[PDB]
């Protein structure tokens, strides 16, 4: 999971 | 917004759509090429090239279970882009690049009529 | 093999079939969360949840137009959901974590519940 | 595009  | 991302999502569905492609499950069409069939996904296929959304987005094609591409097209040309279309891999070979260029020109796929005429201008 | 690969690919497909989900193009089952329905691909809700993956191989399933889901599943937590499924985002808040986990373990999302738990871990 |  990420920061888009 | 404030979401977060899941960098594999995409890669994932489009894994498990050919999974389905591959046991024949819920594919609504199929694609004559010649002597030879090809069953899909219709909403797979919108979402890969622009003949294809143009042909369901038709009222009455929309409803066909069979579309009957033109007689020029090669089916091993069709084959390798339903190929990529399911798992965005090229298999792009000296000995099929006219017949993939051509079939990916038809199908209006630009991002592969692209890398076709990259690959054929550095082997002149 | 010596395939090439679009790395953009798969994620062009996904924006594609969230277009044509905005556009109510080719859905082909409606969801109802209690009061709330959600239109969208049986092969998008089978390539993203572990649930709707066994309902629609499911041979009498598989024709339905209507899935009902249990009573206690929130509307919001399956739009949430339902937008992940389709954009790879999801919109995780503090006010909607506890249904959004609750919904994805329902749904059988593994990832999805995850990341859910590791952000309540690190509130406690 | 890359070699995967
Ligand atoms: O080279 C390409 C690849 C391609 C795909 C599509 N597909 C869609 N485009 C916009 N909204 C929607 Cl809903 C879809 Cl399905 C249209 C044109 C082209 N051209
Ligand atoms: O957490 C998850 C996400 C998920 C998706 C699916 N989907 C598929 N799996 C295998 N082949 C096929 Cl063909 C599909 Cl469609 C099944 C289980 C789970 N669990
Ligand atoms: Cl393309
Ligand atoms: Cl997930």
């Amino acid at each position: 999971w990420v920061i888009p | 917004d404030s979401c977060i991302q899941f960098t594999r999502h995409a890669s994932d569905v489009l894994l498990n759509l050919n999974r389905l492609r591959s046991r024949d499950i819920l594919t609504d069409v199929v694609i004559v090429v010649s002597r030879e069939q090809f069953r899909a996904h219709k909403t797979v296929l919108m979402a890969c090239s622009g003949l294809f959304y143009s042909i369901f987005t038709d009222q009455l094609k929309c409803n066909l279970s069979v579309i009957n591409l033109d007689p020029e097209i090669n089916p091993e040309g069709f084959c390798i882009l339903l190929d990529f279309m399911y798992t965005s891999r090229l298999n792009l070979r000296e000995g099929n690049i006219m017949a993939v260029m051509a079939t990916a020109m038809y199908l209006q796929m630009e991002h592969v009529v692209d890398t076709c005429r990259k690959f054929i201008k550095a082997s002149e």
